[PDB]
This record gives C-alpha cells, structure tokens and sequence, in this order.
C-alpha cells in the first residue's frame, strides 16, 4: 500500500466536510484527516457523488480548515483485529487497550458490521444457562441463543444485576445426561455511556472474584466522542461471534444500557437532516437495532452459541417509549423489574407477573433440566397471581369478607416475595431453586395445585419451608 | 318488473351503436381510396399549408414518396425542407424548429378528432 | 440495452448518469456485482434507482445496465416446499453456495433447471388455446399441478409433447405463431392477475380457534387485519393460523420479521401433519423470508412476490391463504425510500400514497372464477405493529378502512397469560350474517342464536363488572353474581385455548357448538334454581363444572359421548336440587 | 309469471328491426355529410 | 381544430407528475394524452404552464413510460363531458367511459365538468319534505329535497346500508303539503369513489332487487383503480346530475360514497406540488376545492327539478374535529352522524341525534306541512333525552339506588328511547308512526314536566301508551 491524500476541501460546516473530486472514495469508507498541526481526526464517508464526497468527522471539527488539512483512506470497511487471547483484556470502546498492557496480535480482522445469519442455517435454542437467580432460572428460564432484555427503570439497580449475573453464570452440562463439563463460558461485557463511579465499581467487581479470567470489556464512558458508542455493541458482538463460531465457545453478550445507546444514535442521525420519528428519534431505529440484536443465535452444525442479555432503563417507567417498545419486537421476551418490590427492600426486584420467555419450553424438562420443571413454574405463577390479586381486594373492601383459602394465599403470596425472590447476593443452583419452590408450594393444600401432574405432586410436596 | 325494459331499452341501444359504426366504417373506406382521385393534389397542398401554418417556423416536412412529388412545388416558396416516408399515409406531418415538437394533418386522424362531434350530427339526420 | 454509470450513492439509492431510454420500473443491474434495483424516478439523462441489496462498497463511474423489463417473478412447478427471499431466490440454493451468511449479488433461478417432471397433456393439435386454460399436469407431492397459458395468449396448438420426463424448460406445446410455452412463465408483480368474475364469499375460513372461528368469523375469500402490541403473542396467533387453516396452500410472507420464526416453522413443519391429505404440512406451504437485518427496500418486493405467487395458485383452482407477517415494516420501507426522494411527508413521515398502496394490495384478494371457468380464492391475514399500542396511527387507520375483519390483541389480557389475548369488544366481522346460510346447514340449525346468547352474556358481564369495580361483589343480588360467575366460566372455559397442548391447540366447529350448549344449559338451570332459592356457594361448589372445565382437553372423536354424558349431568345436578 | 318476459322479448325484437331499417333508409346521406365535414 | 400536435421533449417523471417542456402552446387545465413506446395512451392535464415548460398530473400509473420516446398530444382547452338522458341505465368508469359493454352514448351537449355557481339571486328556498321512513331523521333531523346531509360513519359501522335504505325509502309526501300529486320517483347519481368490491356488490345488489337501476347512472372507481382520478369522479357525476335537473326537470339524489378517498387523493397530488398544507398535511385550499363539489346541489327559482346531496365520510379515529369532518360541517347542512356505542348494543341504524343537525328542517314541518307539532315534539324530545343521558353519567358515580323518583323515570325515559325509537331495523315508518311513537314515549314523563310543548298539543296527544302501538 502507499498513502494517497486528497487536499480539495471546500466546505465545512458543523459535523460535515465536503471533498473535491476525490472519485476513488468507496461509500461508507473510514477516511482520517490530518491537518496544519497533526493532530488526525476520523471519519466516514456517508455519501459520495461526482462532484464531491460527503465526510462526518468523528469528534468536532475545531481547528481544521480549507487551505492546509488533507483526507486519506483508511480501508474500504471497518474493521477489528481479533484472537483468542483477548480473553482476560479490557478495551476502550474501539479496541484500544485501556488496561495498560500492550495491544493484541491479530490473526484474522472481520468486518464490525457482520452479516445477517440465513435463516435456513439456524436451528431452535435448546438449552438453558443457569444464572443463579431463581426467578429467573425457575420462571423465565433463559436458553442457550436467546435474545432476553430486562426493563429497568430510574433508580433501580440493574448495574448490579448485569455484574451478579455475569460473574454467577454457568452452563451446567452434567444435567443434560452427557456429562461434558468440557466447556466453559466467555462473558463478553460492553458498557455504554457509562459514568467514572460505575466503571470503578465495575472493574473492581470483575476483578474480585476471578470472573476477568473468562471475560472481555468494552468500556465506553460518557465523556468519549458520541461515535464510540454506536460502535461498542458492534464490537463486542464481533469479537463474540468469532469467538463462538470459530473456537466452539459458549458466549453470553450484556450490554448495559442501550438507552444511551439510543440518544447516542439520535445524536448522530440529527446531523444528517434525516426525516425525525416518535420523539425525535430517527425513523430508522427499529433496523438499527435490529442489526444488533439479530446476531445472537445458534447455527446448524457447530457447537457455539451467542447469548444476549439487552439491558435498558424505561424513561419515566413508560412502557410505551420508543426505545422499550422497539426493542420489545425484536427480544424474545422480557424480564421486568419493579418499584414496589424495590421500596419493600427486595433484591433483585424482579416482578414475574409482567416477565416472560418465550422460548423458555425447549430449554426445560426431562433430560435438559429435572422433570417438574414446566409444571412447577406454571403452578408458581398461577398460585402467586391471585394472591396479588386477593390483596387488592382486601385493600378497599374489609378483609372481614375472606374465606378460609385466601389466607393461604396471601401468607403463599408473602412467603414467596420474601423467599423466593429476596435472594440477596447468593448464588443458588437450579436443584435448590427447585427445592425452595417445592417448599413454598407444600404450603398450599392439594387440590389447589390442579396444575402439577398427580406422580411428582406426591414426590415432591413433602419438604416443608422449615429449611432455610 | 323492469327488467324486460331495460331489455327492450338494451336491444335499441345495442341498434343505434351498430349502424352508427357502420356509418363510420363507409366513411373510413370512402376516405382511404382518395389518393387516386383527381382531387387528391390541391387538398394535399392545402392539408401541408395549414399545418405549416400551424408550426411558425418548421424546419422539415415528413410526407409519403408515393405522393412526394405533389409537395414539392410549395415547400420551396417558404423554405421548408421536404422528407420521405412509407408509414405516413393521406397526409403530412411537420417538425418544429427543435426537433421537440410536431404538428400532423393526417385524413384519419382528423376523422377521429371530429367523429365524436359529429356523432349527434350523425344520429338526428339519420333517425329524427 | 440501456446503460450509463453510477453518479451519486447515497444509502439505498443510486443515480445513475446517461441513462435516456430507461423505462419507469424497470430493472437494472448496479455496479460491477450486478445487484438488482428497480428504476422510480426519470430526470434528464438520469435515472433514480432503488437497489435491493447492501449499497456499501460501491464506487461512482461503475456500470449500470437497464434490463428492459420490471420485477417478475417465475411461476410454475418447484415453489412449493421451499423458502425464498424478497425477490424469489431459493434460500438454500444460496446456503450450498455461500455458506451460512447472506453474502449479496448470488444468481440463481428460482425453479429448479434439472429437475425431472412427469407431464401428461390434455390438449390435441388443431385445438384451440386461450389466456388460462390447462394444457396438461403434473404432479407435485400429492397435488397435481396443473399448466396454464399465460394469461396473455391466444392460438391454435401445433404439436404437443408426448407424455414423458422433462425439465421445466423444455417447450411442450408450440402455436401456429410459432410461440412456445414451457411448463412455467413470469408475471410482473405488480400487476393483478386477471380473473372472470369475483363471486360473494359464502364459506368460512375455518382458523381453528375458538374465538375467531365463533365471535369474529371471516368469510374464504375475505380480508382480516390484526394488529397487536409487542408482548401480546402475535407470532403464536400467526403460526397457529398458518398450521390448521383449512386452505389448500398456505404462503406466508416474513416481512420484516424475526428470523428464529421462519427457522420454527422450516424445523417443525416437516413432522407435522396435514390435516387434508396424508403429507407434511410443508408440502403445502410456501415462506418468503426477509428478516428484520436483510436489505430494507425488499420488504416490499416481498410483500407483492408473495401476493403473485397465492394469485397464481388461486388462478390453479385452489383456496390460498396469505400471512402477511407484518406491514408495518412494508411502510418504513416506503418511509425510508421516499426519504431519499425529498419528497413532502404526510402525516408520520409516511409517504402520502401508502393508503392507496395498501388498498391495491389487499384488494387483491376474494373468491373468483379463474380464466379456465373453475373456482378458487385467496384470503389475506395482514398483521400490523402500532408503535405504542396505539391504534390511531396512519397504517392502522388505513388497514380499518379495506379490511372486513378487525382481530384487536391486548396487552392487558397478555400481562396475566390469557391467549390468544384478543380483546372481544374492540374487535368486529362484517362477515357474519352472510355466513349463517352455511352455519345452519353444516355446524347447527340454531347455531347463530347459541352464539347471540354468548355474546350478549358477555356484554352484559363486563357491562356490570364496572359497578362491581367500586362496591364489590358483596353488594348485588345473586343474579349479578351468576353472570359474573358465568363470565369468568366463558371466558376461561371457551375464550382461552393453549397452543401446545397436543388436543386444545386445534378446534373443530362442532366442539366449539358443544362447549357452548354446555355453558348455556348450566346457566339456564342455576337461574332457575336460583330464583327458586338456593344460594351462589353450593351454585360454585358443584362437580360438573370440573366437567365444562375439562371439555377443551377432550379429543374430537371422543367429545360426542363427552357432550352427551355432560348434558345429563348438568340435568341431575339440578333435578336432585329439587 | 313468463308471459311478460315473451312480451318484452318480442318488443325488443320488433323495435330493433324498425330502427335498423329507419337506418338503412338515410345512411346513404349520413355517410355523405360526414366526409364531406371531415374534409378540409 | 382537427390537427393534431404532438409535444416531445419530456424531461422528468416522478410520481404523478410529468414536466414538458416548449408546451407554451397549451391552455391552464387542458387535457392531453400521453402515448408510449408501446402505443397505450393514457391521459392527464395541466396545472401549471409558462414559457419554458407545463407541469402534468397523470391519470393512469406511469409505469412504462420513458423520456426518449413518449409523446404528449392536446385533447381539448377545457375538460367536458357529453351528457345526454340516454345515460340514466349505464355504469361508467371513473372518468366516464363505459363499462358494461354496451357502446358510447351520443352526447346531447358537452359541458364543463368544473361547474359555474349557481347565482344567489337565481336560487330558490328549499321546502319539500321528504319521508325517509326513518325516525330519527324524518321526526328530528328532517330531511328536505334539495339539501346537502352528509352521513359521518367510523370504519366498521353500517353507512352503507343507511345509504341504501334512504334511496329505496325515499318519498314526498304530497297529501301532507296539499300540493301536486304526481310523486314521480327520484333518479339516483351514485359516484363512488375508491370503493372495495364487497360494498360494490352490496350496493349493485341492492339496487336490483329495488329496480332502480333502470333510472340510475353509475359512476364506479374501485380502489384497484389508480388514485388520481378520483379527483375527477365527482365532478362528472354532480354534472349529469345539475343536467338531468335543470334541463329535464328530474328529482335527483346523489349519493358519494366516501369522500376520505377524495381527500386522500387531493394529499396525495397536493404534497408533490408542496402547497402549504393545512393541519395534517391536507393542503390548504381543501376547503374551497370542497366547496365546489358540495355547492352543487338545491333548487333554483322557476324551475322543476331539484339535486339532493347524500356524501358518507367516515370520521378516521371516530374523530369529530379530524380536518375531513370539521370542513365538511362547515359546508354543508348539518349532519347524521353514527354511534358506535349504539352500534354495540345492535340497534339499528345507530343514529344518535344528539351530534346530528339539520339546518333546512324548519323550512318543511309544520302546519300546511306534516303536523302542527312537530317542531315541538322534536325539541321537547331532545330536552328528554339530554336529561337521561346526563343522569346516566351521575349514576357512574353515586349508584342507582341513590337516585330519586323523576330521575329514575327519566333514565327510564332515555333506555326505552334508545330501545325503541331508534331501533327499527329496516321497516319502513311513516311520519305518523313515528309521531304516535314519540307520544306514546312522552307520555312516560309527568305531564307537567314537558315544558316546551303548548297546551292544547299536550291536550289531545298526551297519554298514548307503548304497548297499544304495538306488543
């Protein structure tokens, strides 16, 4: 290669450069701009006609003008340096090693923006990822290639559930009947529009417990260039699908907030002078994000896998807000965390009456997981769903007005709310997960659990909550 | 009920449509058999005089060969180059100063422009 | 042949310079891959082109060539069974090819060019052949695939060839024109087949749940809309429709979707059953498949592939059903491209045609006769995605003014697992009064009024639910009780329905008529025993009720002794109760 | 019931010969006025 | 004349347009004729010409057009239709050419399908009353001949077969008014505009089985038919009406089945041009182009016939102050507008007379006219049944029990209205019926509480009861 510049600059306004004749600029390129003093910004080429190319400078365009700068290529599609020995590293944001040590060798450099999966080349998820929390792992099981966001709100704590989650996750072959304890994780972690306290507080998490070993950063604050975001989730999931379709890895993507993500994109799309949407949006953003989220899956043949776990603070606990509800089309189903939960103290506040997975059937049952599985989640749901509903009665009419049942259920409702979802910061296996649910069922008399088969509702009901 | 009335009212209509169209038919056939009268050469010069005074400055003139040689004795007065061309047939058609426009005199096309105008014409001196 | 070069790239449009003589929707071929567009704009010497493929990489001065001809697409023996893409490219031709990624710019037919095919003809020399007449079959796994003329074609026949194993391109009746037809053809997508006569919907389209099949009916050749909310099981409805529809031939168009949903149907498909014939359900299915990160401007070339391929079906004689999987994503698309037109906007960004886009698509559908005199139809089941669940959006407002079915999905009714989750009093049907000639000759013959009652009972529940809202249900008379209690009854007893219970997830007519007649009679003899004195609790605490509870659990062929055994329990229970 | 249905087929077919021959009667001039109006 | 002259030199086409250029020789409106390579002609007209080019709106779809060899002919200075009263059995297309296979009609006349307005001083007060068979109408909002009442529907509500019941009901009432005794029937122009087929064969089957197609002209555009030329469908059909009127002296009744076509058609060819729009986008001089369709109708001094307007326009998100609604209330004379609540309770036709009008109905009722107290039992029944609607809503909030005894007979007064007034259900009622009904109704209420009714009405009406009228 040899570099070849193009100095006819002939218009700069805001974030845009125009170029003269500069024919040999491919749409879409990554250019950088050096002018009177050094200093090399970047950019890209966002349209490109016989007369000039249309350039959007990364970070702001303070100090370049039209006598002295210069554009050249760079290549005709980003790129990133990838290997396996990324394992363990921490990155910037656009891969620039921020932990000190020197920079990777790299053995192969794919496009970030990857390419859409055939759909014949897929096949369904099937296993399931044991988190550690049992609403989760009993409730809304996640399962091996699944999309599964979690709608958090202002102040509820969800960078501590990102972290809890990401340092308890296993895959827990030796229930699947192989014994294959042959492969472990990696947990490829980006964080997006993130404050100095946070990443502190998540650097010395990762490195408490020994969980760096098995895991790559992307760390993103909020003081870097707007165009480092839109480029984070791109890398983390680049790095993750080699990782899994080329080294047979089980990997689990969290990307912490794409709320910043989103405004991030607005940002960036308003200075193009792009027809606006809901709230200001761009009109593109259900494809935007589409491109991001769609990369996670299993592929027919091979052995990896790529997990994603969207995690996203709802703006005024709005359901309805554009950035919830486009990704509530794309996502597999939804975990959902509340504030009353919250305020009564619980941890984590995960509320399982608005949750769900949808693709929680194949991950679970005989010979993935213990047999009750399915049974037992719905019985768990449908006995938690009318004491809800009995304490609201009794919160305007007289709980004089009761029967002899509904005391069941609101000492089952609250029994449950204080056991089996304040779980605190352990980290509790599917089997005692499962024995916690059995214990809280036992207290509900039979005939009330008409939803478990007749075998393992004699099996299992023995054990009452005595246990703790 | 009405239904035989709208079949009476049908049939007539029906009627009318046909021998209207014969009508038509006579006059396409006595119209495409003139150039063998002896009239044929003064209503082509005044057919390619109204239409070059249609177009303010033509450039050309598009005509059929078989019939070329009545149309050159009047083109000269004013200029207007003359041109040949099988497919135009009992008429001729301009070309404006551009290239962009046109201005044809054709028999039958005339026929179609007044047919529709006449049609009334048609019906009271052949009815009522 | 027409060709200039690029001028100016911007996204998914493409100018292209010297380029006088290029025809308004035609396609052309951009770049040096060869990637398809479609030309939608003239101007001078240029030509605005739209391309259906990813526009990164491309370079001003490339060639562009114009083909002469809009998009067609091929028609004929091959298309069923298969997966194709926005402009009918066999997906896994492309997977042999390229690997498990889209990579763009691949060639290949859409019908198979090696395959072998049993003709047999049904035409003579000397005879007579016009637009959509059948010239000879041709088995395809248990149809029989019939070949047309194309529908634009008059002569007399030639010669024929002699009952063999051919190709589909290989000429198999040749006119005195000389003209030569093959077993298939191409037909611009964008224009509508033609047909004879449209004919008045007289039958149903039976979808196999309970609640759209009883409540909100739509006629076979009839048109139905139903948008939802994220998080309301859409994709679950959707599926459900496409497995136990009683059409033919089944062609589901991914629009703009989830790919994992086109990978269930492509893995579960081939175990199932079809309900008709003895074959795999995928033999009778068709998928367009273009996912939500595929290129943007083919969703819409996929929503009209899909529509031309059910018409020509139909035009074959038998009853089609197309799934839409979404049109909201069919309107961003237009949104997107008009947005690189810098052309005015209507109201939310959309373009100011896409209502009349919408109505010529859905006004494509409806019961006919065919050219060749037999009978056939098509019915559409299009589904939107409101952005905030919100129905007064422009895609919603305009589908409500074409559509005779209107199918509304909750998320309230989701939030607590009830599904289907369709919400029974913002929905409607204008289908239902001209269906019940049929109802009572083939479900009942007081079907309709058995279906009133329902309806008026669940009016009048959820009309008082609003009192019972502030004054709890202490404080109306038993009467107000039984209805409540009634309602909770229907609507957990008949209104719900599990997709994957391998009994309730289909639903026959006849057993929707019985669990009905079952809910009837009970509330007929507790009222009665009601104003004769006894109370709600031993009302509620009655054993037969377990028995209406269990009745969507029971098999179809075992539901008749069921229903009979039902009636005289619910007789007894009330006969000992004086 | 039908006898209407004969009587109105007769008048339709009746009326039409009349206007077909109250045609023919003058077509030769219709004919003759119309190319002479055409022409220039 | 009758040489032809052909423009080339397109130079752009986009959407619905067509820019021409050297076209000076072209008049503001005309109509041409676009011809392509393949000889398909299709046509358009101008909206804007000056020296260097002239902007054309296509009727048809462009598709297939190029900038080499498409050429651009004149038809005429000013758009005309032939009109004859040979069209009253025949179905035209969208812009009028036979459809049902018979040949072209031979026009009477050629007229201007924009219309001229009709002179104020030339004008003349409509009074005939017509008899609907309809209560709600014919007893509150009373319809006269020569009247625009438009129908504002929602999206799966029943216009169509209010429409239809209208047209196969309609008649004056001659013996009432003590003048004329002819009763000739009314000729129906029935334009629709984006129609789908289901309502197309309702409405043709419709119209069979009354026998009024023998005297009915039909103009069809379907809504696979291009969009552009409904901006054309109204004018023709309200021409053959203001013909047929005031020339042969016939009773007309035009029926335009949705005018929100119309006004999508009008966005549509408004947004390429870039008006300066109005409030969603409709541009801003929607209001006159309404205008001069609605404006077409009444009856004019020293002249026998008459145009009588009908307009369906479906209200889009049942919104009454969406800009289709709210200019078209401006226009016309007040409004029948459709419940979809009522519509859930199954009564039919779901009329709620609270939100209709009709601003022409004191020049029709009255003594020498249908009944002396028809203007008072009307108002006296709208006072009524306001109350019960209002105690309706108290009820929401402090329970029925809670009530006294008149509030009670008044929400008795308001369900037994809804119940039976309103819901009749394709019968066909005379005016005395329903006024023996609107008694029998009143006579719930306590004699002195119908404050806006005389004495001596009261005196020898009062105390009719319902179940004698019927069981």
């Amino acid at each position: 290669l040899l570099k070849k510049e193009y100095t006819g600059i002939t218009y700069i306004s805001g974030p845009l450069l125009f170029v003269e004749n500069a024919k040999d600029l491919a749409y879409g390129a990554i250019v950088d701009i050096k002018d009177g003093t050094g200093r090399v910004r970047g950019g890209q080429v966002i349209e490109v006609s016989e007369e000039y190319a249309v350039i959007q400078v990364f970070e702001e365009t303070t100090g370049l003008d039209l006598a002295t700068t210069s554009v050249s290529l760079v290549e005709d599609v980003a790129r990133l340096g990838v290997s396996k020995e990324m394992l363990g590293r921490r990155f910037n944001g656009i891969g620039k090693p921020i932990d000190g040590l020197p920079p990777i060798t790299p053995e192969k450099r794919l496009p970030i923006t990857g390419l859409p999966l055939n759909p014949v080349a897929r096949r369904k998820p099937e296993q399931f990822i044991q988190t550690g929390i049992s609403t989760i792992d009993v409730m809304n099981t996640l399962v091996r290639g699944q999309k599964l966001p979690i709608f958090s709100g202002s102040g509820l704590p969800a960078n501590e559930i990102a972290a809890q989650i990401a340092r308890q996750a296993t895959v827990r072959p030796d229930l699947s009947g192989e014994g294959e304890k042959e492969e472990p994780f990696a947990v490829v972690f980006a964080a997006m529009g993130i404050t100095q306290r946070e990443l502190s507080y998540f650097i010395q998490e990762f490195e408490r417990t020994g969980a760096l070993s098995r895991s790559v950063l992307f760390l993103n604050k909020a003081d870097d260039p707007t165009i480092e975001r839109i480029l984070t989730p791109r890398m983390a999931l680049t790095v993750a699908e080699y990782l899994a379709f080329e080294h047979d890895y089980h990997v689990l993507v969290i990307l912490t907030d794409m709320t910043n993500y989103c405004e991030a994109l607005r940002e960036i799309g308003a200075a193009r002078e792009e027809i606006p949407g809901r709230r200001g949006y761009p009109g593109y953003m259900y494809t935007d994000l589409a491109t991001i989220y769609e990369r996670a899956g299993v592929v027919e043949g091979k052995k990896g896998s790529v997990t994603q776990i969207p995690i996203l603070s709802m703006p005024d606990d709005d359901r309805t807000h554009p950035i919830p509800d486009l990704t509530g089309y794309i996502t597999e189903g939804q975990i959902q965390l509340s504030r009353e939960l919250h305020r009564k103290g619980i941890y984590p506040p995960i509320d399982p009456l608005p949750s769900l997975s949808r693709l929680m059937n194949n991950g679970v049952g005989k010979g993935k997981t213990r047999e009750d599985h399915k049974q037992v989640s719905d019985q768990l749901y449908s006995a938690y769903a009318n004491g809800v509903d009995i304490r609201k009665l009794v919160a305007i009419i007289g709980e004089d007005a009761l029967t002899e049942n509904d005391r069941r259920y609101l000492q089952f409702a609250d029994a449950f709310e204080r056991f089996f979802i304040n779980q605190g910061q352990q980290n509790r296996s599917i089997e005692e997960s499962l024995q916690i649910a059995w214990a809280l069922l036992s207290m509900l008399p039979q005939g009330e659990l008409k939803r478990i088969s007749k075998d393992h509702i004699g099996k299992y009901y023995g054990q009452k909550l005595e246990e703790i | 009920e009405s239904a035989g009335e709208l079949l009476v009212a049908t049939a007539r209509t029906q009627a009318r449509g046909e021998v209207l169209e014969e009508v038509r038919r006579r006059v396409r056939e006595a119209l495409e058999a003139l150039p063998q009268k002896p009239e044929w050469p003064e209503v082509v010069r005044k057919l390619a005089l109204e239409a070059l005074e249609a177009l303010p400055g033509a450039k050309a003139l598009v005509a059929n060969p078989e019939d070329l040689p009545h149309l050159e004795a009047l083109a000269r007065e004013r200029g207007v180059e003359l041109q040949a061309e099988p497919a135009l047939r009992l008429g001729v058609r301009a070309v404006g100063a551009e290239g962009k426009t046109q201005v044809e005199n054709s028999l039958l096309a005339r026929l179609d422009r007044a047919w529709d105008a006449l049609s009334s014409k048609v019906a009271q001196a052949l009815w009522g | 042949m027409i060709q200039g070069v690029i001028q100016k790239i911007a996204g998914p449009a493409v100018i292209a310079k010297g380029m006088l003589g290029a025809r308004m929707y035609d396609i052309c071929k951009v770049g040096e891959e060869g990637l398809v567009g479609e030309i939608i704009r003239l101007d001078g010497d240029t030509a605005f082109v739209q391309v259906y493929e990813d526009t990164s990489g491309l370079k001003v001065g490339e060639p562009v060539v114009s083909t002469g001809l809009p998009l067609a697409v091929e028609l004929g023996p091959g298309m069923l069974n298969g997966i194709y893409d926005g402009i009918q490219r066999p997906l896994e031709r492309i997977r042999e090819k390229t690997g498990i990624y889209i990579t763009r710019g691949v060639v290949v037919h859409a019908l198979d060019r090696e395959k072998k095919w049993a003709w047999t003809p049904m035409v003579k020399p000397g005879d007579e052949v016009r637009g959509g007449m059948v010239l000879g079959t041709v088995p395809e796994f248990g149809f029989t695939h019939k070949i047309l003329v194309p529908p634009d074609v008059r002569g007399r026949v030639k010669e024929v060839k002699p009952a063999g194993e051919y190709t589909v391109e290989e000429p198999v009746v040749v006119l005195e024109d000389g003209t030569e037809l093959k077993m298939y053809h191409t037909w611009p997508v964008r224009r509508a087949r033609p047909v004879q006569r449209k004919l008045d919907p007289n039958t149903p389209f039976l979808t196999g749940m309970r609640i759209l099949d009883v409540l909100f009916p739509v006629a076979m050749g009839g048109t139905a809309a139903i948008p939802g909310p994220f998080g309301a099981g859409k994709s679950v409805t959707q599926q459900s429709l496409a497995k136990w529809s009683n059409a033919d031939v089944v062609v589901y168009v991914g629009c703009g979707e989830r790919g994992n949903e086109m990978t269930d149907v492509l893995v579960e498909f081939p175990e199932l059953t079809d309900p008709k014939t003895g074959g795999p359900l995928m033999h009778r299915t068709v998928l367009i498949a273009n996912t939500s990160n595929m290129p943007v401007a083919a969703r819409e070339a996929s929503i009209y592939v899909g529509v031309t391929i059910a018409e020509y079906f139909r035009d074959q004689g038998f009853s089609v059903a197309l799934m839409a999987d979404s049109t909201s994503r069919w309107a961003e698309a237009l949104r997107e491209i008009s947005s690189r037109l810098e052309e005015m906007p209507a109201e939310e960004g959309y373009p100011p045609y896409l209502a009349a886009r919408l109505a010529a698509f859905y006004e494509r559908a409806g019961k006919v006769i065919t050219l060749g005199g037999e009978e056939g139809a098509v019915t559409i089941v299009g589904a939107v995605s409101p952005p905030g669940g919100d129905m007064s959006e422009p895609v919603t407002q305009s589908t409500l003014r074409i559509v005779g079915a209107f199918w509304r999905l909750d998320a309230s009714l989701a939030f607590r697992r009830h599904f289907p989750a369709i919400n029974w009093n913002g929905s409607y049907s204008l289908f239902t009064s001209a269906l019940d000639p049929w109802y009572r000759e083939n479900v009942a013959e007081d079907y309709p009024e058995l279906r009133d009652a329902i309806s008026e009972l669940l009016q009048r529940e959820a009309g008082l639910q609003e009192i019972v809202q502030l004054v709890g249900p202490d404080a109306l008379q038993d009467a107000e009780r039984l209805v409540i209690e009634v309602g909770r009854i229907i609507r957990e007893d008949f209104l719900q329905q599990n997709a994957y219970h391998e009994v309730d997830a289909y639903c026959s007519m006849k057993k929707a008529y019985g669990i009905m007649k079952m809910i009837l009679a009970f509330y007929k003899e507790a009222e009665a025993a009601i104003k004769r004195g006894v109370s709600i609790d031993e009302i509620l605490q009655l054993p037969v009720l377990e028995r209406i509870g269990r009745a969507r659990y029971v098999s179809e062929e075992e539901f008749p002794a069921y229903f009979e055994e039902a009636m005289k329990e619910i007789q007894g229970a009330f006969k000992a109760l004086a | 019931t039908e006898a209407l249905l004969a009587r109105y087929r007769e008048r339709a077919e009746a009326e039409a010969k009349a206007v077909r021959e109250k045609a023919m009667a003058r077509l030769d001039e219709a004919v003759a006025l119309v190319l002479k109006e055409v022409l220039p």
